[PDB]
């Protein structure tokens, strides 16, 4: 049985307890056809609609433009402005990964920080490598490796602000974009856990985990360092005029400066955790079974929370390994291959990392090794879902994904706080 | 029977009398200006470290006292 | 490609990204598709898994079919389109 | 744009009532929680004597007493709505009144969302912890020992993430907790025991038990019986391990039990609270075993009589119980042994004024002329009723008129010297097939009366509660009702005007209905009504038929400017005496409050902020001139000047957008910056322009809140503002809080997305606070004018 809306907005006036999570089980307001909204029609290019933003003013959109000649492919974002009824307003126009060769098509993922709207992240990454070869019909993949395209832009501002515009252009309409490759077994994705604190991303690149931290900065000298208030810890400045990052405003590289630049700078920090020293150093400290250790032969890294308070990672690394069976002898003690998991929480302040859990040693009695991985990021969905804790709408991670072009289904983009859908 | 209800005292409400019928906005309590200091004797603080954190790195404290009590049998 | 998986029984917060990484291990993926139910905006729980090669989409399904995650088994199976 | 809020009548509204030992260790207290006030009163032989009243830095949203091991009297536990938890002793030294905040700091957590039945506070019966359910899956456990310096309190994951209610059980070995839950398989009842030492939940001591889908209370049965009572709506049931019992009065099931209260120390009877006012006795059966312990032998329910609508019910002494009312006034009554004439029980003592909650107001100059006069629409249901508030020189003077129904909305006509109120009464079918009234009430009762004879719609449940519509035309000086127009089945009239449109010499009261049909949810038709009270009787002008709910309805140019669901608007009144469209505006989402000021219109949208459109003469059109981007639920807005805009939100805030000055590009013209931000504590319902007081700085707006409080709302020059900001910082340096609450936190703008300080508005409240503290502690005063009797006297004349 559902009520009336009358019966429920004069239930408001008498108790005063107005709220979305009260009005969840109401239909949508508005729906709105995409085609009612769009404008200069008939064909227009390739726009795959993403969705609203958290503010609900703002909805985006991308385009996969190929070129069918080898063929390169160029990703292009948009920022549009929604007015119920009226049409779309285009706001903002930016081309992605600069100077980067796209042999494959991307899954490409925009997010957003639970309380810092000021930028957007946009997450992408093809099935395979490409390869250093040709097979006539294409370039052809290699099976061993994936590449990974991240890249922060900034969100048009509300309005306003420093107008010095020298003739158009202003204060934050910067770029950021890198480039990395991952090898087998490829790092699970993990957008709510990686973006869990604002204006930071972890990332991971199967030797290692990055956080990098983006901020802007004006005048004033109050806020400094994110991460880190030993292991390796680069901070870089960048003013107009270890993962590698190339920045630009919308066309090159602004110029790099140090700390006695005034005005506006970019600060870009990146503080890095080495996976085989933390593998070795676990082993070597605090596990039990440390003697019959020999060496591991793969390893996999598994996000289980993040606290933004406390500025602490927990992660899970799932080990495939090599050592000596129990010193109990019923003949020839051989060594064996075990499978494993180690709990490691990393400070992201003090940049020490702690043991917190040590599994132990699981004979792998001829699994075929994709079982493993398999069975080991089970127990790690296992457990986020047996501790998961519902949060604050507001404070949650803004995913986008519409995968149209990839054998893939998209009707509704719903903006869930104003009861209002985009329907494609 | 459903009454013979308590009596924190026999005097309560025996000469309590009001000369008015439906009508009594008198807000006759004196509001209270506090203007000294007091200091307070403990401070309310929350336990900053995760739920999952704290069962993890507890269970595991309880896993290594089994292990670790191997002195003697 | 050769092979095409129909994933059900599925938790609605089990999401196409756990889904990735836990078939991934297996072998190439060509595809996949996690069904929203558009109204409530949450997973419908089934979903459909496209390995490119055929072998490594038969030993996903033995080790997948019928065991539990998150307390739900899963099924596992094939489905031509 | 700088503001001045200020209160004129406090809020009168029954939140918490709890009784114990808290100004001495003889004393018997009764404690009431009315929003921020909280009230303290000693039971005496002449009844409540007034203590004080504390006025806390926060919505009380937990009141529990309680007294640890080795205490000389009871201590209080405060829970605020921002969190703001505190322990609270009262010492009196001859004739020196002072709470001491024993223990005090902020509970919230970043993480979790609020829960959907609200903050619930409980306290272990041994004084061994304190529970606190805040968030969906977390469960708040703070130790109780004066031993350490700080109080580590922690969070226990809770399996369960929609739970109903909690409570401590009662002859436990470790404290343990009995709560009910929802879930896809329905509702359930479960127990924990909370390990202090381990910080986790233990196997509870009974488990699994499927309870009604409607079980909505959990009551902890003291000591001698043990176990839990699980109240619902069609049974009321004992739990106790394998021990049960389950009871179904048919008394019980035509409406909700929402409130309890334990009588007898030992838990024998308990006095139930219905939202139809009904007042019962659930009696507790007793058998007494040869071992030394008790158990229960059955359970019973008594109709006692007719009290308020209560939220809370206490019992005092020797069978007088305070009926704590939020939808009416609060009742001292009297439970006898000998049934009256009527065979009720109970019999009324004396009766509180309560005047929320406040829904529709207007300002008249009824007697005299030149003196301002608020006449509200107050209470719902059974406890409705029309309240005229004025300044009575010889402060404030009510006048009360029972409707014995929920008024809705309330306007003015001078030429007619009456008044138009919208009422709904609720009606139960029979066996007739028709409805039939509950109880006599002001439509039913009416000197004059007539129903809609329309045709426009030309083509039901037994036990349904449907309610009736009507539009009653009261007198100004007697306040009976001369008429009431019954509307049509299933109608419900929602906005309603007095005016004369066009070149129409006639006054009229137009209101705008809408189709509420059992079988659809959505209002997809209503109609707008012109009515015309000529001389003791209504007639029916026009009617037009909408693909709608009309909303709001205002005045415009000699026009009718009319928000049906998404769309505003605009009608003129043509020779034929018919309504006909001019324009529309479809950029809406839920417009629900309008305003206008000349040409400019407010609109003020349920889910989308305001918006602000401009009617063009030459066009005949409407101008989206600018918009609030920022994502507000509205509850009512008001037009301050040309340029600034007052808003009040959910979440108990009000603000001021304006248009902006330095703006150069047409997309800068369509910014409204907030420039003004006050958290009010309150929910407003309806804003006024008006003044109470004969007629400094200009600018007065009235407001009606939930809890029946009434403010104002005045503009203040930048001069004025700058100096009464100072005044009022330096005042917090010397007036201090109870549980060490900062007032710039408490007065910070709060939502659930965001927070941010205090801007643009000045606390009335505490500024005229400068006129009740002690001359030698008075030095806020730093340049000399040491007599600041000129400032806050003079402003304390715009009440
Ligand atoms: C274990 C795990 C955990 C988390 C993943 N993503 S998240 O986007 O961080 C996330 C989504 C949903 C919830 C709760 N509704 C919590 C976090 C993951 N993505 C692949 C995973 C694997 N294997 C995996």
């Amino acid at each position: 049985r559902r009520e009336h809306v009358l019966k429920q907005l004069e239930r408001v006036k008498i108790s005063g307890q107005l709220s979305p999570r009260l009005f969840r089980k109401l239909p949508p307001r508005v729906c709105v056809s995409l085609k009612n909204i769009v404008d200069e029609d008939f064909l227009y290019a390739g726009h795959i609609f993403l969705g609203f933003s958290k503010c609900g003013r703002y909805v985006l959109s991308y385009t996969s433009s190929s070129g069918d000649d080898f063929s390169f492919y160029i990703y292009h974002l948009y920022w549009w402005e929604f007015n119920v009824h009226s049409k779309l307003k285009l706001v903002r126009q930016v081309r992605l990964f600069q100077d980067e060769e796209i042999y494959s098509d991307l899954y490409l993922t925009v997010c957003e920080w639970p309380s810092d709207a000021s930028k957007v992240i946009v997450f992408g990454f093809n099935t395979r490598s490409a390869n250093g070869m040709l097979m006539n019909m294409m370039m052809m993949s290699d099976e061993n490796h994936r590449d990974i395209y991240v890249s922060t832009v900034a969100v048009p501002p509300p309005g306003r602000c420093a107008a010095c515009q020298d003739a158009q252009c202003l204060r934050h309409g910067f770029m950021l974009h890198t480039k990395y490759q991952v090898v087998y077994p490829f790092p699970t994705f993990q957008p709510a856990f990686q973006l869990k604190k604002d204006q930071v991303v972890l990332l991971n690149t199967s030797y290692s985990l990055v956080a990098c931290a983006v901020s802007v900065h004006s005048a004033g000298d109050r806020s400094f360092c994110q991460i880190l208030y030993y292991v390796n810890y680069t901070k870089l400045y960048y003013v107009l005029e270890f993962v590698v990052t190339d920045l630009r405003g919308r066309n090159l590289r602004p110029m790099r400066e140090r700390t006695a630049v005034q005005g506006q700078y970019l600060t870009v920090e990146q503080l890095t955790l080495d996976f085989e020293y933390v593998i070795n150093e676990v082993i070597r400290h605090d596990a039990t079974w440390g003697h019959q250790f020999c060496s591991f032969s793969d390893y996999d890294i598994v996000i289980l929370e993040v606290c933004p308070e406390t500025n602490q990672v927990l992660i899970n690394i799932g080990l495939l390994l090599l050592a000596f069976p129990s010193p109990t002898e019923e003949g020839q003690l051989r060594p064996k291959t075990y499978h494993t998991s180690l709990k490691v929480a990393w400070d992201l302040n003090t940049g020490i990392f702690e043991t917190v859990s040590v599994g132990d040693l699981t004979e792998v009695k001829g699994q075929t090794s994709g079982s493993v991985w398999s069975s080991y990021r089970k127990s790690c969905v296992d457990m986020v879902m047996k501790w998961l804790v519902p949060e604050s709408s507001g404070r949650y991670v803004n995913r986008m994904t519409n995968e149209a072009l990839h054998k893939g289904s998209l009707k509704v983009l719903a903006d869930s706080e104003r009861y209002t859908w985009i329907v494609l | 029977f459903l009454k013979g209800l308590p009596v924190y005292n026999k005097s309560n409400f025996s000469r309590f009398h009001a000369d008015s019928v439906c009508k009594a906005s008198n807000r006759r309590p004196s509001v209270y200006l506090p203007t000294r200091e007091y200091p307070s004797e403990q401070i309310i603080v929350t336990e900053k470290t995760n739920i999952l954190l704290r069962y993890l790195h507890q269970q595991w404290d309880k896993k290594n006292a089994a292990k670790k009590r191997d002195q003697e049998q | 490609g050769p092979m095409r998986l129909y994933v059900g029984s599925l938790h609605f917060n089990i999401t196409e990204d756990m889904l990735r990484g836990i078939f991934e291990p297996f072998g190439r993926i060509e595809s996949i598709q996690l069904m929203m139910d558009s109204e409530t905006g949450r997973s419908k729980g089934y979903g459909f898994i496209t390995f490119s090669d055929s072998e490594c989409a038969k030993k996903a399904l033995e080790q997948l079919n019928g065991f539990e995650l998150a307390g739900r088994p899963m099924k596992v199976g094939h489905v031509t389109e | 744009s700088y503001n001045y809020v200020v209160t004129a009548q406090k809020p009168t509204a029954v939140n918490g009532c709890v009784t114990g030992h808290f100004t001495s260790a003889e004393d018997l207290n009764l404690l009431i929680a009315k929003n921020t006030r909280l009230e303290i009163y000693v039971v005496t032989a002449e009844g409540l004597r007034p203590v004080k009243e504390v006025g806390m830095y926060g919505k009380i949203a937990v009141m529990e007493l309680f007294r640890p091991k080795g205490e000389s009297k009871d201590l209080l536990f405060i829970l605020t709505a921002k969190y703001n938890a505190c322990i609270l002793e009262y010492k009196q030294s001859g004739e020196s009144i002072d709470i001491i905040t024993r223990a005090h700091g902020n509970v919230q957590d970043r993480i979790g969302r609020p829960s959907e039945t609200g903050i619930i506070g409980i306290i272990d019966p041994e004084c061994r912890m304190i529970g606190l359910r805040l968030y969906d899956g977390l469960f708040k456990v703070i130790p109780l020992d004066r031993d350490n310096k700080e109080l580590k309190a922690f969070n226990i994951r809770l399996e369960e993430l929609h739970v109903i209610d909690v409570k401590f059980l009662y002859g436990c070995q470790a404290p343990t907790i009995c709560f009910v839950y929802q879930d896809p398989q329905g509702r359930h009842v479960k127990t924990y025991e909370v390990s202090l030492r381990e910080k986790e939940f233990n196997k509870g001591p009974w488990k699994q038990e499927n309870v009604e889908a409607e079980a909505s209370m959990v009551i902890a049965v003291p000591e001698p019986f043990g176990g839990a009572i699980i109240i619902g709506q069609e049974s009321i049931t004992y739990h106790n391990g394998d021990k049960y019992l389950a009871i179904a009065p048919p008394i019980i099931k035509q409406s909700t039990i929402v409130c309890h209260n334990r009588v007898d120390p030992n838990g024998s009877r308990y006095l139930l609270g219905d939202m139809e006012g009904r007042l019962f006795m659930l009696l507790l059966e007793k058998e007494e075993q040869m071992d030394g312990t008790v158990t229960l032998k059955d359970l019973r329910v008594e109709l006692l009589g007719e009290t308020s609508i209560a939220e809370c019910l206490t019992y005092l002494d020797n069978g007088v119980v305070f009926v704590g009312s939020r939808l009416g006034d609060s009742q001292l009554v009297k439970l006898n042994v000998d049934s009256n004439e009527q065979g009720s029980y109970v019999v009324a003592m004396e009766t509180f004024t309560n005047l929320g909650p406040i829904v529709d107001m207007c300002v008249v100059d009824l007697e005299r002329q030149g003196q301002g006069q608020l006449v509200t629409c107050s209470g719902a249901f059974k406890e409705g009723s029309l309240r005229i508030i004025r300044n009575g020189i010889g402060k404030l003077h009510i006048r009360t008129v029972p409707l014995y129904e929920s008024p809705r909305k309330i306007c003015y006509q001078e030429v007619s010297q009456c008044f138009g109120v919208l009422s709904s009464r609720i009606e139960v079918q029979d066996t007739s097939g028709g409805t039939t009234a509950l109880r006599p009430s002001a439509s039913t009762q009416a000197l004059s009366s007539s129903v809609s004879s329309s045709k426009l719609f030309s083509s039901t449940s037994f036990g349904e509660e449907v309610e009736v519509h009507n539009l009653l035309i009261i007198d100004q000086h007697t306040f009976e009702v001369l008429h009431a127009h019954q509307f049509l089945q299933n109608e419900y009239a929602l906005s309603l005007v007095s005016c004369k449109l066009g070149k129409d010499p006639n006054t009229y009261f137009i209101v705008g209905t809408a189709m509420v049909y059992p079988e659809e949810a959505e209002p997809k038709q209503g109609r707008i009504v012109v009515f015309q009270y000529s001389d003791g009787k209504l007639q029916t002008v026009a009617e037009k038929e909408v693909k709608g709910a009309v909303y709001s309805m205002v005045e415009f140019n000699g026009k009718l400017l009319a928000s049906i669901n998404s769309t505003v608007r605009l009608y003129e009144w043509t020779t034929e005496k018919e309504l006909r469209t001019e324009c529309n505006h479809y950029n809406n989402i839920m417009a629900l409050y309008l305003k206008t000021k000349g040409d400019f219109i407010l609109v003020g949208d349920l889910m989308r902020s305001v918006l602000l459109l401009a009617y063009k003469p030459m066009e005949g059109n409407f101008e989206e001139i600018a918009r609030d981007f920022n994502p507000n639920w509205m509850s009512a807005v008001e037009i301050l000047d040309d340029d600034n805009f007052l808003g009040a939100e959910n979440a108990f805030n009000l603000f001021v957008c304006q248009k902006d000055s330095a703006a150069t590009t047409d997309e800068e013209r369509q910014h409204l910056q907030e420039v003004g931000l006050f958290h009010l504590g309150e929910f407003v319902n309806v804003f006024c322009h008006g003044s109470l007081v004969m007629q400094p700085t200009q600018g007065s707006v009235l407001f009606g809140t939930v809890n029946g409080m009434i403010g104002l709302v005045t503009s203040l020059s930048e001069s004025w503002y700058n100096l009464l900001l100072d005044m009022q910082n330096r005042l917090n340096k010397v007036i201090k809080s109870v549980g060490k609450i900062e007032h710039s936190f408490w007065r910070s703008f709060h939502t659930e997305r965001k927070t941010e300080p205090a801007t643009g508005f000045i606390d009335g409240d505490l500024i005229e606070s400068f006129l009740d503290i002690s001359r030698p502690k008075m030095q806020e005063v730093v340049a000399t004018a040491d007599d600041l009797i000129k400032v806050v006297e003079e402003l304390t004349r715009i009440h």
